[PDB]
């Protein structure tokens, strides 16, 4: 199952890819919340 | 802003490469 | 077959963790879209 | 073994569903990004 | 835009179905 | 609004913990 252990390693690695992507998405999303928060405080 | 989008896209690029890989290795099983 | 079993369970759990995170982000994202369209009118 | 192969296939499928959901969310997030910058110009 | 809302809700629903499928199949491999 | 930002924080911490566990289990295997 060298084949199976490589697939599992690629899955775990891809889940780290996805986790880092949504962590980065969250930091950008937080900026847009604050930006809107800034605008609505003005109106 | 643009470079957090650059960070994000780059992470999705590599996830796309890994997806194609994992699908190949699965078919081989 | 305990080794592979708990790893598969951990992977399935991590897929639920990422799905729940993405669903919670979608709620927040939609709320930002709402704030946009309200500001665009005022 | 037959169960594990079906599960592994569903796991790889799930990875594809999550990836596509994040990609779509990124396009929506980019639209809101420009919506803010335009609002920032219009009122700031 | 609406379409992006439309696409995301569909993908999340499909991820939700698949998640249940996988947990059910995981329980089956366990028991 | 505040609800979702705080929920996301908890959800990301749990995903980081599970990622560490899976990577430990991967290497032991």
């Amino acid at each position: 199952t060298v084949q199976a252990r490589q697939l599992l390693s690629g899955i775990v690695q891809q889940q780290n890819n996805l986790l880092r992507a949504i962590e980065a998405q969250q930091h950008l999303l937080q900026l847009t919340v604050w930006g809107i928060k800034q605008l609505q405080a003005r109106i | 802003w643009q470079e957090w989008e650059q960070k994000i896209t780059a992470l999705l690029e590599q996830a796309q490469i890994q997806q194609e890989k994992n699908e190949y290795e699965l078919q081989k099983l």
